[PDB]
């Protein structure tokens, strides 16, 4: 992921969605390894779906 | 070549139509949020 | 004559791409 | 022949006239000003500010998301009510 | 005199062809076209007020 | 059986009418069909085969 | 001509600002070149930074299309009038309406402020124009007269204080204190939509679809006839440099030498990115205080700013 | 009674669209060329709007033109 | 076959179960479904005849149910094609479940 | 119960009614006929009675075009029908006629 | 001096649109000299507006191009007004501020 989509400013944490219903200690922490692992996941999934078929 | 209806351009870029010399800017929203005074009083 | 106006009598009061061929024959 | 009828709206309100003051921008200042210089320098300042600002060994598909950098569709303003990007978003949102 | 008939002599009314026809130039300026003056304006304004 | 298929498909191609408006639907599937469910779940099976991959 | 007269530099388009959702019908500029304001079919009044062109402030409160906007010089007010029927006075100290002037029977097309007296003059479809006492919200006078909708009204200090024109093609000059007509000009064949008073000369001009006439003061002797560009023309506006601009419904804009009727430049401007070709033409336009910028309000829902070209000759 | 309105409306419609159709001394509709009797003018009109009624007018057309 | 047709017909009848005076088209639908109970083999043969032949159907009405957030499309079909399609659906799902078409991971599932 | 075979009387009266009232008012036209509804009247107009509909043999070009398109977009008759300029039911019948007479 | 109001707004907007077009164009288009198609041009206006509501492309075989560019202009304006109003109302209902029997059904029809 970082190969095709670099983030030198660590902006992957700007638009990441957490669930704000929960209390803070229950809500998800924000860390580089964790967040970027997330976007890498979602990106890997998306690349298996051709845009003309469906998308995410 | 093929363009999905997801994109499919209609109309040229904003900038292109006017030409380079003019500056085209789209103001949406605004700034100086309203509690500010246009014309600020004396004190 | 030019400013003759068609009466607005009221009613109230298609092409295809060839890529479909390539696709269908492909399938 | 003037009627003795009245109405709520009509009654006094704001009987005083707020004259502009000197720092608000009284006409006296305006007459003296060289607007053109002021307008130029402000413009220049604005410009400067702007400048400052800026495995899976098996799959059907090789990467679709190569050069797909969003595109300026939300930068284009369109004077057409049904093809404005605002309208698209609205249409997308509220119908299923 | 037909047209005036209703009105007083004082009140003006255009009718002849001459009125219609153009008059030219008048130069960059002449005393002929100018804004009454400061002082006339003050008088008018005060009386009006 | 090919007949069932041609029926199901040919059904999704019909005229949508609301008061004044009429148009043909040549592309998107109609949800409101009785059997539309089976189309949805089967097609979804296909895209699942895309996402997971055949081996997994 | 006199001798191939008064060489003026061409203008170029400098900037395009989007951000109205309706037609922009009206532009006004603040007394200090700080901010210029626009009325729209959107029902908003927006105030824009002259320099950067960023939007400062959106006001809401009209019910229908805002047609006319004035920023007072001697008091911190906007006046606006609309298709609604309502003329409102906004106190820009709080950005709220403090008074409302009530009484026209239809849409109010136009309005203007007396420069020294403190009285507001408005035009309406109902064929009248009114003189309103700003302070008491009172119909000082009603100017009966024209047989159709009054379109554009201008106010001046000297003689014929009120200059007005209507869709019935005739201009009346109104003697303020009497509220009666001194002069009727009938020399346009089609609707008079715009008039403008020349900053220094003591003359005035009127525009119709057919042509544009200048006038002597008072009493409107005929002077000149500028002919050229034929459209339904909505705007006439003039610099102290003698530059007269004519807008039009077909999009076209022409620049004129006030003195001679020499039409030095013709500007036909591209419509906005989306839009349609037909939604072209400028409803109105104005000049900043420095005479260095020309602003236009267009049906393509934009504001264009023109800047005088510095290389020119 | 609603039924009564239809009878009225289907006579007038067959009067508009209508030179041969008539009404006898009774109420029925008749084609004076073909000498046919029609239950309803519209039903009669269709026979009046038919290709046989058409012909027998042409045949009488020729038969007179001779 | 009778099993399937019965199920589908009941399903269709369930939308109108409260049954105010309804309307004309709905009336046609109740009368036609009711017809299907009396002479089932007729209905089944007519259905299979459609499924073997007709490729052109009539226009579907459309309207939007309002959830105050996102609208929901709603389609309206002529009763004949609704009975036909309904039986088609009960059948397709039945054969499908018998043959284990859908793997377990698809779970708007009957079991749970 | 309302459904049934179309009659020359109902069909001609449909002609006259459509002529008088106009295309967009169906409930008014269904009011005059008996044993027929508005939907049935409309679809009966646009399917068959409509004079713009072409009733005649198919030329060679129309057969080439119909066969090609039907091999292009299988089973879609309401998409093809406007392209060849014929009614969907009609071009259907003609297609099964081409495969029927072809063997 | 009746005051614009919710009951009267739609009627008001169309009233002053008919007037806007009428004054503008009959003071703009003319040289018919007798009466130029005022009833008729307005009937073309309502016809075009219905056609755009039905999403039917509207092309009159004969017509002056200034009249056509006219109608297309004003019709697009009214379309912008109607559409923007629709968006705004769906926002109000979404937030659940407005309880009205009519604006819900109307707003539905619009979307
Ligand atoms: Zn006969």
């Amino acid at each position: 992921y970082l190969t095709e989509h670099p983030d030198p400013n660590n902006e992957n944490i700007v638009g990441y969605n957490n669930k704000k219903c929960w209390p803070r200690d229950a809500r998800m922490r924000l860390m580089k390894h964790d967040v970027n692992l997330g976007r890498a996941v979602f990106w890997d999934i998306k690349n298996r779906l051709p845009r003309s078929v469906t998308t995410v | 070549e093929v363009v999905l209806h997801e994109d499919k351009k209609y109309y040229p870029t904003a900038e292109e139509v006017y030409g380079p010399e003019v500056e085209t800017i789209v103001q949406e929203e605004d700034t100086q949020p309203l509690t500010e005074p246009i014309i600020k009083p004396v004190k | 004559q030019e400013w003759k106006i068609p009466p607005c009598i009221s009613n109230w009061k298609v092409h295809i791409n060839e890529n479909f061929a390539k696709l269908a024959e492909a399938l | 022949q003037l009627s003795k009828q009245y109405s709520s709206r009509d009654l006094p309100s704001h009987t005083k006239i707020k004259y502009r003051q000197t720092t608000q921008d009284a006409p006296e200042e305006v007459r003296n000003r060289d607007f053109r210089r002021e307008l130029e320098e402000r413009e220049r300042a604005a410009a400067r500010e702007k400048n400052r600002d800026r495995w899976d060994d098996d799959v059907v598909f090789k990467n679709c998301a190569k050069g797909v950098d969003d595109q300026k569709k939300d930068k284009r303003f369109v004077n057409d009510t049904l093809r404005s990007e605002f309208h698209k978003k609205f249409m997308e949102k509220y119908i299923k | 005199a037909i047209a005036r008939q209703g009105q007083s002599k004082d009140k003006v009314i255009y009718s002849k062809y001459t009125d219609l026809v153009p008059k030219e130039v008048m130069n960059a300026d002449d005393p002929d076209l100018q804004r009454p003056d400061e002082e006339a304006i003050k008088e008018i304004t005060e009386k009006t007020r | 059986d090919h007949n069932i298929a041609d029926y199901m498909t040919a059904k999704n191609n019909v005229v949508i009418n609301y008061k004044d408006m009429n148009h043909t639907n040549s592309y998107g599937i109609i949800r409101g069909l009785q059997f539309a469910s089976f189309i949805v779940q089967y097609y979804g099976l296909v895209m699942d085969l895309l996402v997971l991959g055949l081996h997994r | 001509t006199m001798p191939k007269p008064q060489w003026h530099p061409p203008w170029k388009l400098y900037r395009v600002i989007s951000g109205h959702l309706g037609w922009v019908r009206c532009i006004a500029v603040e007394p200090g070149n700080q901010w210029f304001v626009t009325g729209s079919a959107d029902r908003t009044i927006k105030i824009w930074d002259l320099a950067s062109g960023k939007l400062k402030l959106s006001l809401t409160g009209h019910i229908s299309t805002v047609r006319g906007v004035i920023v007072s010089t001697r008091s911190p007010y906007l006046f606006s009038c609309g298709e609604d029927k309502q003329v409102k006075c906004w106190d820009l100290e709080y950005n709220k309406v403090i008074r409302h002037y009530h009484g026209h029977l239809s849409a109010v097309y136009g309005l203007d402020l007396h420069p020294t007296i403190d009285v507001l003059v408005t035009c309406s479809r109902d064929s009248t124009a009114r003189i309103w006492d700003v302070r008491t919200k009172a119909s000082v006078h009603t100017l009966s007269g024209h047989t159709n909708a009054v379109a554009t009204v201008r106010c001046q200090a000297a003689e014929p204080q009120i200059i007005t024109g209507s869709h019935d093609t005739t201009i009346r000059l109104w003697d303020l204190v009497a509220g009666k007509t001194r002069v009727t000009l009938t020399n346009h064949k089609k609707s008079v939509r715009a008039v403008v008073l020349h900053p220094r000369h003591y003359t005035f001009a009127s525009g119709s679809p057919d042509n544009i006439k200048q006038w002597k003061f008072p009493d409107g002797s005929f002077i000149q006839n500028l002919s050229g560009h034929n459209a339904i023309i909505n705007t006439l506006t003039v610099n102290s440099d003698g530059v007269l601009v004519s807008g039009a419904d077909n999009g076209t804009m022409h620049l004129w030498d006030w003195r001679t009727g020499y039409n030095f430049q013709r500007v036909h401007a591209a419509v906005q990115p989306g839009s349609l070709d037909s939604e072209s033409g400028i409803f109105a336009c104005a000049f900043d205080q420095s005479e260095s910028r020309l602003l236009t309000a267009e049906a393509d829902k934009t504001i264009k700013v023109y800047r005088e070209d510095d290389t020119a000759t | 009674s609603s039924s009564e309105s239809n009878r009225d409306r289907r006579e007038r419609l067959r009067q508009l669209a209508l030179p041969y159709f008539m009404k006898n001394h009774l109420g029925s509709y008749e084609c004076k060329l073909c000498l046919t009797l029609h239950n309803n003018e519209g039903s009669y009109l269709a026979h009046t709007q038919g290709k046989k009624h058409q012909t027998n007018l042409a045949r009488r057309a020729a038969k007179e033109a001779k | 076959d009778t099993k399937l047709l019965i199920l589908a017909l009941e399903r269709l009848k369930e939308a109108y179960s409260v049954k105010s005076r309804l309307n004309q088209s709905q009336r046609e639908e109740l009368g036609l479904i009711e017809q299907a109970y009396d002479n089932p083999h007729e209905a089944l043969s007519r259905i299979k005849r459609h499924l073997l032949t007709q490729r052109a159907f009539k226009e579907v009405g459309i309207e939007f149910m309002d959830l105050y957030s996102h609208l929901v499309p709603v389609y309206d079909v002529e009763p004949l094609e609704k009975i036909t399609d309904a039986y088609l659906d009960q059948y397709l799902w039945y054969e499908a479940d018998k043959r284990r078409l859908f793997p377990p991971w698809i779970k708007p599932a009957d079991t749970e | 119960i309302k459904g049934g075979v179309w009659r020359n009387t109902e069909d001609e009266i449909l002609k006259a009614a459509v002529m008088k009232y106009g295309k967009n008012q169906w409930s008014r036209i269904a009011s005059l006929l008996h044993r027929k509804s508005a939907k049935q009247c409309k679809a009966r107009w646009y399917e068959w009675l409509d004079p713009s509909i072409k009733k005649t043999e198919w030329s060679r070009e129309e057969e080439e075009k119909l066969l090609h398109l039907a091999k292009l977009m299988p089973t879609q008759w309401r998409t093809i029908a406007p392209i060849i300029g014929r009614t969907a039911a009609q071009c259907l019948e003609h297609y099964e006629f081409l495969l029927d007479k072809a063997a | 001096a009746k005051t614009v109001t919710k009951q009267r707004v739609e009627s008001h907007f169309d009233l002053e649109l008919r007037a806007a077009v009428m004054h503008d164009i009959l003071d703009m288009m003319p040289e018919g000299i007798k009466q130029n198609k005022a009833r008729t041009i307005l009937q073309h206006l309502s016809e075009a507006w219905r056609c755009w509501k039905a999403n039917i492309p509207w092309k009159v075989p004969g017509l002056p191009t200034p009249i056509e560019n006219m109608i297309l202009r004003y019709v697009k304006a009214k379309a912008d007004w109607w559409t923007n109003t629709a968006h705004y109302n769906r926002e109000r209902i979404r937030r659940g501020a407005t309880v009205d029997k009519t604006v819900c059904k109307k707003n539905l029809g619009r979307l």
